[PDB]
C-alpha cells in the first residue's frame, strides 16, 4: 500500500511515490517551459502545469507498477503565490499563470504603499508589499480582461493557486479548496483570524465569489480517479515538513530554483524587523502553526541560466567541476536578481548584474560566483533570522536539488561558519506532503513512526577558509548595493 | 646586523612556537570561529617581531595567497593552522614576505613566511595570531601551555594521539 | 622598390610592405601573449614582443620575395606608454614590460594627486595624473628591484617604449632613440618646450641617465641589417598621420585593442576642459603638430574576452553575426572597464561590469553588448572633442581592426547620429609609418603623391533607429556609473 | 460613437496625411537628426488627436516596438518614417496601441496604431510628429505642403521619383 506525492514546482512537476515504510519507490519529474513576454516578467502556461503534473503521475504508478487499489492518498505541494485565474464553465485559463517571480504588478505596489496599506498589510498578513503575492497579480488580471469583475461577481471566473487548481482540475470541477498555508502567501488572507481580508478584498477589488474554500493542510479534500486528496501544503511548508521541522526554533534551507528558509515558530506569530515575512507552517497533525520566512529568488534558476541561455556548460552538475577548477572568482561577483531582490532587500527594481571583471577572468570564475551568490543569499536570510528569532544556528539543515553540489555545500559552510547537514533524501519536499497525506488517512498515526528515515548523509564542517568569510561577504555587499534599483518608474 | 647565518643554542605530540610573543587563550580571539573552536582547538599568540616557522615537521598545505597564513600536515599526522590576525586578508599581502612554498616538507624553526610588525601593527584589525588543529577529532588529549614564548623555541601546546 | 613598415601592438605584432605606389604587398601578424600576474595589471615579455616583431619581418620580405637591396626604409609604429627597462651592458630586461592597461602604479598617482601635481603635469605634459602613461611606470620599476637607480644613474639602465626598445634592438644598440610621439605618452616630457621635463624627472626620481634621444617623426635614425630606419611614431598618431589627419580640425577614429580618437589642432595645443588629452602628432613633413586625443581602453579587446575567456565565439568575426541574431540586448548593458576608464572618466579603480540582466537574456544579448560599449564609449568621447574643439564632425574618419563589423559601424553611426566612413585600407596604421619612413628618404617627396590611395569602401548613415539614440546612451550612462569606483584604496 | 463602421466622404507622388493637427517645418523638431534631416527629409505634424494611418498604399517595414514609430514602403518605391513625437521610447509603449502588423500591405488611411493624445500631451517630451523619406537619394523633387491636414485625406507632400 503506498501513497503518493505530487510536487509542481517553479521548473518542473514531479510524482513521487513512497511506501508504508516511507521509501522512496519510483519518481517522474518533466520539466516545462518558462515564458518571458518581456523584462522582469515570468509566466507558465496553466495547461502545461497540468498536462505535465497529470502525466507525471501516472507514468510513476506505471513505472513502478500500482493500481487505483494499492494507493492509500494523494498529496499535493505547489509552487506558490502563482496565481490563475479560470473560467468556471469551460476549465480554462483567462490568462497565462503568474509566477511569484514576475514583476509585473510593481506599480500597483506604489500604489498601496502610497496608500498606506504596509502597515496593515503586514499586520494581517504578515507579508510585505511586492509582486511576489498573489493578491496584486490577480487584480492586473481582472484589470486586463473586459468581462472580468463583473464576469467574477457573477462568479463564472475562479481564482486559485498551483494546490487549487491543480485540486479542481481532478476533483473534476467539484472542490475548489486552498489550504492554509497556501493561502498565507495571497496578501488577502488573514493571518490572526484565518480567513480572508475584508479590507484586502476591496482596497485591491476582489470578489470573495472568485476565492476558494480554506481548509487545513491535512483533511479529505475530495477523491479523484487515477484516490483521495488528503494533503495540502505550499512546496516550501511541505519541506519544512518533510524535515520535521514542526517544533519551536526548528529551521531548514531549500534550495531549489529559489532559495527558501524557514523556521517554526509554534504558535506564536513573529513579527520580523528584519526583512523577513511571517507566514504559516504545520504543526505535527498538520495543524497550523506559524513560521517565519526568508525567501529568495534566485538560486538553482542561475545555474539553469549558464546552463540554458548562457551556455557555458550541459548539465547542471557540471558546474561543481568548472567552479573548481579554480580557486576564487578572481574578484568577480554575480547578483542573480534576474526577477528583482527579495529578502530582505525586497526590490522589485534591481537586475541582474556582474561585477569585478578584468581580462583574465574566464568562465570558470563566472560560474562559481554564480555557485557563490548561492550561498551569500543564503547567508544574508540567515542573520536577519537570527536577528529576529535572537536563536543562533549551529547547523543548519538542508534539502532541494542544489544541495548534491559538495561545492556549494561546503562553500556554504565556510561563508557561514556553521556546519551544514545534508539529509540522505533530497526530496523531502515530496516526503512533507506524503505524511500530510498519510497522517490524514490514518496511514501513519504518528510523525513518531517517522524520526528515522530522516537520516543525514552528510555533514560539513567549516574549514580554515572560514577566516577569509567576512572579507568575502563584503564584497557581496558591496555588489548587491549596485544592483539595486536598476529599473526605473 | 642578523644572526641569521650563525649557529644558535639547540636543545606525545609537542607543538613549538611557530610565531613569537605572549600566549592567549583561543577564547579570547575576537572571532567566533577561533573563539568557538569551531575550526578548532588551540591557542593564540600575541605577537613579538619578524616571522613565522614550521611549528612541526611536516608538510606545508595551503599557503593563502595574501600570505598571511598557512597551514600543515605534521609527519605525526596532526593539522596545523597558523592565521595571523584578524582579517588580514584584507592588508592584501602588504607586511607578507613568502619565504616557504606550498608543498615542501619542513623541520621546526624553518622559516615559512615573514611580517612587519609594525606596519601590521597599525593597519590591522588585530594581532592576534591563533594557532589552531584543525582535526580535533583524530587527537585523543590537548594541552594548552602557557605564558612567554620564542620562536621555534618555546612548545605551546602537547598533544596525546 | 619599398618600404617596410613594422607596427607593434597591444594585442600583435605585424610587417607590411608598401610599393611606391604605395600598394600593400604583403603582411605579417603574430599575436602574442598577454599576462595577468594579478588584479587589473597588464605585462607583455619584452622578449616576446621583440621575437615577434623580428620573425614578422623576415616572413613579410620572403613571403613576398625581396631582398635587403629592394627596400628603401623602415617605418616603425607601436603600443603606446608600454615602458621598458633594461641592462644596456646585456640587452636583457630587468622586469616585464610593463602595459599602458595596467593599473599597477596607482597609488603612486595618488601622491602625485596628493602633492599638486595636477596642474603642472596637465600643462606641461598635456597629460593626466594616471597609471596610463610611462612616468609612473619606471618609478614603480626602480622601486621594485634592489640595484636600480643607482644602477641606472651610472646608467648602466636604459629607458624605454616600443619603439625605442624595438629600434636599439635593430640599431644592435648603437641607436637609443625615441620620436616625438612617442615620448609625449611619457609623463615626463614636456611638450611646450620639446624636452625632457626637470621636475617630473625629479618628482618621479627618474634619472635623465636612461632617457634616450628625443627626435623628429622622419629623420634617419640609422641603419640596421635585415636598411635606414627613417620614421617613427606612436600608433594612434601613425593612423592619424596615414589617414592624412594632418591639417587642423581634421579627425580620425581607431578601432583596434582600445579605441583612440585623435584631432590635429596644428601648431596650437589646445587645453581640454572635457577629459581629453593634448598630444604630439605629425604635420605634412613629419613635423611637430600638436592634437586632442581620447583614449578608451577596451573596445576590440572585449571581442576577444568573449572570444577567449568567454568562450562564447570561435572569432571576432563571429560576433557580427550572432549579434545581428538579435534586435535588441534585451536590457542588458556591458560596461568594459577591465583596465579602469580613460577618457574622459579616467578612474582606474572602476572594473568591468554587466547590467540589466534577467532570465531571458542569453549569450546574443551579450555579445552583442559587448559590441555596443564600443560605440558607445565612442560617443563619450566625441561630444568632448566637438566641446573642447567647438567644432561639429560631420563625419567619421575611421580604421582599426575592428572596423570590418558592418553591425558596429552602422551601430556606431546611428548612436551618434553621423555618418561613418569607412576607408577602403584598414591597415592605417602602418601606412601612417610608411610614409613619414619614404617620406624621409625621398622615396615620396610629397603627400600630395598620396591624397589618392585614400579610397573611402563605404559609408555608413543613420538609419532610422537613430531616433532612439538618446534612450540607449542613457543606459550606458547609468550603468557606466555603476562600474565606477568598484575597487579599493 | 465612433463612425468607423460608417461610409465616409471619399475624393507625381502625393503623400497623404498618416496622422492630423497642423504641418510644421522639419527644421522646427527639436531633434538634429530631423531639423538637420539627416535621417531623411519631410514635414512635421503637431497633432489632432486618436490614431497614425498608411499615407501611401505600399507594405509596413518596421514598427518600433514601443509602438510610437513606423516605417513603410510605397508600391512607388518610397520610404516613409514616421515617428511620433521626439523621445517617445521611453513611455515604454504607454499611449500607443498596435493596430497594424510588420508586414502587411495597406492603402492609405489603413489605421497603424493608435493613441492617447492626452496621456502622451503631459507625458511626452515633444508631441511633434516628422514624417520623412528616408531614401531621399531615389528622388528628384520633393515638395512640401503647409497649413491644416486631416487624417487620410489632406495631402503633405509630394514628390517627383
Ligand atoms: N549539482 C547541482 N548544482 C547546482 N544546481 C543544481 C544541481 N543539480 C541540480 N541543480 C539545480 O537545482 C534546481 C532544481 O531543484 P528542485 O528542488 O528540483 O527545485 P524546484 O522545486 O524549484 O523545481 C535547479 O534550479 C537546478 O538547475
Ligand atoms: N569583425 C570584428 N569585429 C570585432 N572585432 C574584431 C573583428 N575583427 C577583428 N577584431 C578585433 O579587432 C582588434 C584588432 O585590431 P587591430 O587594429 O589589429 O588592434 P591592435 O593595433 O590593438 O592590435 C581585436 O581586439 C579584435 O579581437
Ligand atoms: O515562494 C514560491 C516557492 O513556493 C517556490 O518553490 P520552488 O522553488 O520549489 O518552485
Ligand atoms: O595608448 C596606447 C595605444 O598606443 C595602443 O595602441 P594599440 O590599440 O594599437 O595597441
Ligand atoms: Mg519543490
Ligand atoms: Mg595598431
Ligand atoms: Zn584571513
Ligand atoms: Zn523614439
Amino acid at each position: 500500500k503506498y501513497i503518493v506525492a505530487l510536487d509542481q514546482g517553479t521548473t518542473s512537476s514531479r510524482a513521487v511515490v513512497m511506501d508504508h515504510d516511507a521509501n522512496i519507490i519510483s519518481v517522474s519529474q518533466r520539466e516545462f517551459e518558462q515564458i518571458y513576454p518581456k523584462p522582469g516578467w515570468v509566466e507558465h502556461d496553466p495547461m502545461e502545469i497540468w498536462a505535465t503534473q497529470s502525466s507525471t503521475l501516472v507514468e510513476v504508478l506505471a513505472k513502478a507498477d500500482i493500481s487505483s487499489d494499492q494507493i492509500a492518498a494523494i498529496g499535493i505541494t505547489n509552487q506558490r503565490e502563482t496565481t490563475i485565474v479560470w473560467e468556471k464553465e469551460t476549465g480554462k485559463p483567462i490568462y497565462n499563470a503568474i509566477v511569484w517571480q514576475c514583476r509585473r504588478t510593481a506599480e500597483i505596489c506604489e500604489h498601496l504603499k502610497r496608500d498606506g496599506l504596509e502597515d496593515y498589510i503586514r499586520s494581517n498578513t504578515g507579508l510585505v508589499i511586492d509582486p511576489y503575492f498573489s493578491g496584486t497579480k490577480v487584480k492586473w488580471i481582472l484589470d486586463h480582461v473586459e468581462g472580468s469583475r463583473e464576469r467574477a461577481r457573477r462568479g463564472e471566473l475562479l481564482f486559485g493557486t498551483v494546490d487549487t487548481w491543480l485540486i479542481w482540475k481532478m476533483t473534476q470541477g467539484r472542490v475548489h479548496v486552498t489550504d492554509y498555508t497556501n493561502a498565507s502567501r495571497t496578501m488577502l488572507f488573514n493571518i490572526h483570524t484565518l480567513d480572508w481580508d475584508d479590507k484586502m478584498l476591496e482596497v485591491l477589488d476582489i470578489p470573495r465569489e472568485m476565492l476558494p474554500e480554506v481548509r487545513r493542510s491535512s483533511e479529505v479534500y475530495g477523491q479523484t480517479n487515477i484516490i483521495p486528496i488528503s494533503g495540502i501544503a505550499g512546496d516550501q511548508q511541505a519541506a519544512l515538513f518533510g524535515q520535521l521541522c514542526v517544533k519551536e526554533g526548528m529551521a531548514k534551507n531549500t534550495y531549489g530554483t529559489g532559495c527558501f528558509m524557514l523556521m517554526n515558530t509554534g504558535e506564536k506569530a513573529v513579527k520580523s524587523e528584519n526583512g523577513l515575512l511571517t507566514t504559516i507552517a504545520c504543526g505535527p497533525t498538520g495543524e497550523v502553526n506559524y513560521a517565519l520566512e526568508g525567501a529568495v529568488f534566485m538560486a538553482g534558476a542561475s545555474i539553469q541560466w549558464l546552463r540554458d541561455e548562457m551556455k557555458l556548460i550541459n548539465d547542471a552538475y557540471d558546474s561543481e567541476y568548472f567552479a573548481t577548477k579554480v580557486q576564487n572568482t578572481n574578484g568577480v561577483y554575480v547578483v542573480p536578481a534576474f526577477t528583482g531582490l527579495g529578502a530582505p532587500y525586497w526590490d522589485p527594481y534591481a537586475r541582474g548584474a556582474i561585477f569585478g571583471l578584468t581580462r583574465g577572468v574566464n568562465a570558470n570564475h563566472i560560474i562559481r560566483a554564480t555557485l557563490e551568490s548561492i550561498a551569500y543569499q543564503t547567508r544574508d536570510v540567515l542573520e536577519a533570522m537570527q536577528a529576529d528569532s535572537g536563536i543562533r544556528l549551529h547547523a543548519l539543515r538542508v534539502d532541494g536539488g542544489a544541495v548534491a553540489n559538495n561545492f556549494l555545500m561546503q562553500f556554504q559552510s565556510d561563508i557561514l561558519g556553521t556546519r551544514v547537514e545534508r539529509p540522505e533524501v533530497r526530496e523531502v519536499t515530496a516526503l512533507g506532503a506524503a505524511y500530510l497525506a498519510g497522517l490524514a488517512v490514518g496511514f501513519w498515526q504518528n510523525l513518531d513512526e517517522l524520526q528515522e528515515k530522516a537520516v543525514i548523509e552528510r555533514e560539513f564542517r567549516p574549514g580554515i577558509e572560514t577566516t577569509e568569510r567576512n572579507y568575502r561577504y563584503a564584497g557581496w555587499k558591496k555588489a548587491v548595493k549596485r544592483a539595486m534599483a536598476w529599473e526605473e518608474h | 646586523g642578523l644572526f641569521d647565518k650563525l649557529k644558535s643554542l639547540v636543545s606525545t605530540i609537542e607543538i613549538i612556537a611557530p610565531l613569537s610573543g605572549e600566549i592567549v587563550n583561543i577564547e579570547d580571539v575576537p572571532d567566533v570561529v577561533f573563539a568557538e573552536k569551531i575550526v578548532g582547538d588551540g591557542i593564540a599568540i600575541k605577537p613579538t617581531g619578524n616571522k613565522m616557522v614550521a611549528p612541526v615537521d611536516g608538510t606545508i598545505g595551503k599557503i593563502f595567497e595574501t600570505n598571511h597564513a598557512f597551514s600543515i600536515e605534521s609527519d605525526s599526522g596532526v593539522e596545523l593552522f597558523v592565521h595571523f590576525g584578524i582579517d588580514t586578508v584584507e592588508l592584501k599581502g602588504e607586511g607578507f614576505k613568502r619565504i616557504a612554498e606550498e608543498g615542501q616538507r619542513v623541520k621546526v624553526g624553518d622559516t615559512v613566511i615573514e611580517f612587519d610588525l609594525p606596519l601590521l601593527e597599525e593597519k590591522a584589525k588585530s594581532t592576534l595570531t591563533p594557532v589552531v588543529i584543525s582535526n580535533m577529532d583524530e587527537i585523543k588529549e590537548l594541552i594548552k601551555l602557557s605564558g612567554s614564548v620564542t620562536v621555534g623555541e618555546t612548545p605551546v601546546i602537547r598533544i596525546k594521539k
